[PDB]
């Protein structure tokens, strides 16, 4: 029994956001539903819960005021509404099903509260000059530069290439975010076979596929 | 001093009804269940039911649904069980006891009443005659002599018997009464030294409440 | 003065809720701390080890409260609905000496539930001043099963 | 209803001997079991509550235990311990008792002291004649009495009664009564009481000491 | 009102070892629950009711405890066990998580695999030039990166980013990016990325003029 949360959100301060959490089946009304806040770099913090059979929400002390838990049983969905958003609301929000413990967790929802506008990322391929090999292997890469807000999702060959992949946490540069990923494969599989990085930036509805190819010196 | 005092023996004709009582002292009468238990002569114990005097709540064994009914008088701290339409199956001894209304205490079945005997019969209440038992001519049997009393032709139970108002209790055998033609017959044996009797008095003390009879038979040596 | 004391909200902690016994086996533990109104999940209620009128569920407020009512509920395990129809109520200040709740010179027998899901609110008049509370199921359907709430103030 | 079966139901053991009784519940009773002691006088005492907890006013030689679903009362034995013991189930209603176990004290054999008694004047005056025979302090309980009138065995009119085991002695006693009309009693001279536990005889004559 | 304390906050261990993480409660709880969280992931349910294994949890995990003292133990540490572990109770209001215990793995030293990359012509057309260097799979986290252009050290315009411990080999990786304008980039020919832990660097270079 799975829980699927909505997509990332960017909202100006003072506004309202409504995060959804959908269950894979109707048994979710036999179990309570909790909400958890994970602030950037922080641990886990409980916001409260809602009775799915009753609809009654209960809130942790720090979350009494601008926070509302609701329910739509017909579509197996719980909601978390946050009114009058503050910068401090910027975090990841999880919903979790209660069953002798928090036994099912949603994938999380990344909320960013800023007045800043959306910037889609530049996506550049990283290849050794003239495809110069590094022994029996070769390292490729992907540079995702100048985007806001978080997050971006990056995969190699639509997620079929996972081994030997290093995706680095984004850094501010210096009002925007920059990210990079590396992938290492055998020198016989490239450029003989195709290697592409996939960059998705929801907030800008960006999806870019960048095939890595050898290039003369630049 | 928690105690439960039960009513004296009772006699009723078949088809009629009896109402025996259980009086409690030494605790809060209202906050303990009074249990009622049946025992047929020769058979084992049987649970009849219970009452919580504080509320008047009852629980009956299904077997006694139409037979037994419980009440409680909190002013006198006494519980009552009425048995209706008596049959010979209802002739028994009836005990009351106690349980806490909550588990975890030491009060469950802790104190028991001495029991009340119920006799179902149409026989008339008859007073016994008491007869002395002595060896012919006071014939000795070694360094001892056994004397006795015969309590014959009474109804119903019980009878009481002592020797010298209870002061003689050692070497006494009182035999259970025996029933024949609606009449009971009981005997008691007493053994003393040859020097004790007849040089000193040995007297049979018999009482039969139901017919309000009280006799004191002195045992004397008699010709043949 | 009819505020939940913390059974549902869990302001009354698990350690404050005890019982005469509880039903436990390989698959289910119907512990006393699951006797919280509207509780969800599996085995979502208290059940004593055995079904008799002498079993009890205890709540320790750890503080003298003014109890003006209790709310009770059954529970439905699979095809079997379980709930108590009638109960007594006792209280204590030290948790050792207990006193039944009398009303009009007679020990009150409260009327509980008629199904496994509908809470029933029983009023406690006169209001009860006590630290400890006990509920004593007197009659039941199928099995003794209980979720509850205490109503009042301090 | 929960059925309680006691074993062995009938038991006979010597003094100082260690004994054990057993209750088996037809269902789970979860240690909601009491042990009761009933003396011959009809008195009932609680020995054990909640399976294994001693009644405070009960000797420490008594104890209860249980290996599901078998519950046991154990005495580590006194002459005062002869009684019928019951188990009582109180896990669920209706409450149910075991069948009971009669515990008898084993002692050394003993011959009865036999005593015979003629009818009293008072009884004869009322038209009746009861001849009484006491058989005191014997063991074991099984015993026979034969009555003879003028040397001839008499069967009709005899009534017997046994006491239970003596508290501080462990023997049995028995009373035997031959009842005749005064009229038939006076048609004879010798009356005899025989005990078989070979025979032990006691008699009297109406004509002389 | 019950608070959970996990200590220590960070705990180091070699693979194959047995590790025990503790969680003490300010007050009695009925059951303790445990979770595992890795960077970029949702928490994962480990232990239900103090000692029950959650669905899919390897048997090397076990929970124990009672009253106010509870522990999570991993019998034989695997590299995939590098993570943050949280305890949790729900015996009273509010539901509470422990502060977390981070489990770091000890391993042998490893030199970084160094790779250098020139700017793409795509970026150059945009007016920018990012030279990228990957320092991959090293141990411990003690690598310095130095940039050189035409042999001369360059300190400004550099941005670095570290991965956390890898789930397979327990190493760390680092990414360093030198950013220049297309114009200052085309005024030179050679670009160099150096890695230092000791006294001898690991060096990777490219030339703008030839392969």
């Amino acid at each position: 029994i799975q829980l699927v949360q909505s997509g990332p959100e960017l909202k100006k301060p003072g506004k309202t956001v409504k995060i959804s959490c959908k269950a894979s089946d109707y048994t979710f009304t036999d179990y309570s539903l909790h909400w958890v806040k994970q602030a950037p770099g922080k641990g886990l913090k409980w916001m409260g819960w809602i009775n799915t059979e009753t609809g009654d929400p209960a809130y942790a002390d720090d979350f009494k005021g601008r926070f509302a838990f609701s329910l739509e049983t017909s579509v197996r969905t719980a909601y978390l509404q946050i009114n009058n958003l503050k910068n401090e609301d910027t975090a990841i929000y999880f919903c979790a099903r209660e069953d002798d413990g928090l036994a099912s967790w949603g994938q999380g929802t990344t909320l960013t509260v800023s007045s800043a506008k959306t910037t889609a990322p530049s996506v550049y391929p990283l290849a050794p000059v003239c495809g110069d090999t590094t022994g029996s292997s070769v390292t490729l890469g992907c540079l995702v530069k100048g985007y806001f807000p978080e997050p971006v999702t990056l995969t190699w060959n639509s997620g079929s290439l996972s081994s030997g992949v290093h995706t680095f946490p984004a850094v501010l540069q210096s009002d925007l975010y920059t990210l990079s990923s590396s992938v290492t494969v055998t020198s016989s599989t490239w450029p003989s076979q195709s290697i592409t990085c996939n960059v998705a930036h929801p907030a800008s509805s960006t999806k870019v596929d960048k095939k890595i190819e050898p290039r003369g010196p630049a | 001093q928690v105690q439960l005092q039960q009513s004296g023996a009772e006699l009723m004709k078949p088809g009629a009804s009896v109402k025996i009582s259980c009086k409690a002292t030494g605790y809060t009468f209202s906050s303990y269940w009074i249990e009622w238990v049946k025992q047929r002569p020769g058979h084992g114990l049987e649970w009849i039911g219970e009452i919580l005097p504080g509320s008047g709540s009852t629980n009956y064994n299904e077997r006694f649904k139409g037979k037994a009914s419980f009440t409680a008088d909190s002013s006198s701290n006494t519980a009552y069980m009425q048995l209706s339409s008596l049959t010979s199956e209802d002739s028994a001894v009836y005990y009351c006891t106690r349980t806490s209304y909550y588990f975890g205490s030491s009060y469950d079945f802790d104190v028991w009443g001495a029991g009340t005997t119920v006799t179902v019969s149409s026989a008339k209440t008859t007073a016994p005659s008491v007869y002395p038992l002595a060896p012919v001519c006071g014939d000795t049997t070694g360094s001892s002599v056994t004397l006795g009393c015969l309590v014959k032709g009474y109804f119903p139970e019980p009878v009481t018997l002592t020797w010298n108002s209870g002061s003689l209790s050692s070497g006494v055998h009182t035999f259970p009464a025996l029933l024949q033609s609606d009449l009971y017959t009981l005997s008691s044996s007493v053994t003393v030294t040859s020097s004790t009797w007849p040089s000193q008095s040995i007297t049979c003390n018999v009482a039969h409440p139901a017919s309000s009879t009280k006799v004191d038979k002195k045992i004397e040596p008699r010709g043949p | 003065c009819s505020m939940p004391l913390g059974m549902e909200s869990k302001a009354i902690s698990d350690a404050q809720i005890t019982a005469s016994s509880y039903f436990t086996n390989m698959f289910a533990t119907w512990s006393p701390s699951k006797a919280r109104l509207h509780l969800q999940g599996r085995s979502n209620a208290w059940r004593p080890q055995v079904n008799n009128p002498k079993e009890w569920l205890q709540v320790d407020f750890q503080k003298t409260m003014k109890v003006t009512g209790v709310t009770t509920q059954g529970v439905k395990s699979l095809l079997t609905s379980m709930y108590v129809k009638e109960f007594l109520i006792s209280s204590s200040q030290d948790g050792h000496q207990w006193t039944l709740f009398f009303q009009n010179g007679k020990v009150k027998v409260f009327q509980g539930n008629q199904d496994s899901f509908t809470p029933v609110v029983n009023s406690l008049d006169p209001p009860l001043l006590t630290r400890y509370l006990r509920i004593h199921p007197q009659s039941w359907v199928h099995q003794i099963a209980l979720r509850m709430e205490v109503l009042g103030c301090e | 209803d929960i059925q309680m079966t006691q074993s062995p139901s009938s038991l006979s053991a010597s003094l100082g001997e260690r004994v054990s009784l057993t209750c088996r519940a037809s269902q789970e009773i979860s240690g909601y079991l009491s042990w009761l002691q009933q003396k011959p006088d009809g008195t009932i005492k609680r020995l054990i509550y909640a399976a294994s907890t001693l009644d405070s006013s009960v000797p420490k030689r008594f104890s209860g235990s249980r290996s599901g679903s078998d519950y046991s009362l154990t005495i580590s034995l006194d002459s005062e311990d002869f009684a019928v013991y019951y188990c009582l189930q109180y896990a669920s209603y209706p409450y149910t008792f075991g069948g009971g176990t009669k515990v008898e004290i084993k002692r050394a054999d003993a011959a009865p002291t036999v005593s015979i008694f003629p009818p009293s004047s008072e009884q004869l005056t009322s038209g009746g004649a009861s001849v009484v025979c006491f058989l005191n302090n014997f063991y074991p309980k099984d015993i026979n009495v034969k009555w003879k009138i003028d040397g001839s065995e008499r069967q009709n009119g005899v009534l017997n009664s046994w006491t239970d085991q003596d508290s501080k002695d462990s023997t049995y006693s028995m009373s035997s009564t031959l009842t005749l009309t005064k009229d038939e009693y006076e048609r004879h001279n010798s009356y005899t009481c025989e005990a078989t536990h070979s025979p032990i005889v006691k008699s009297f004559n109406r004509n002389e000491c």
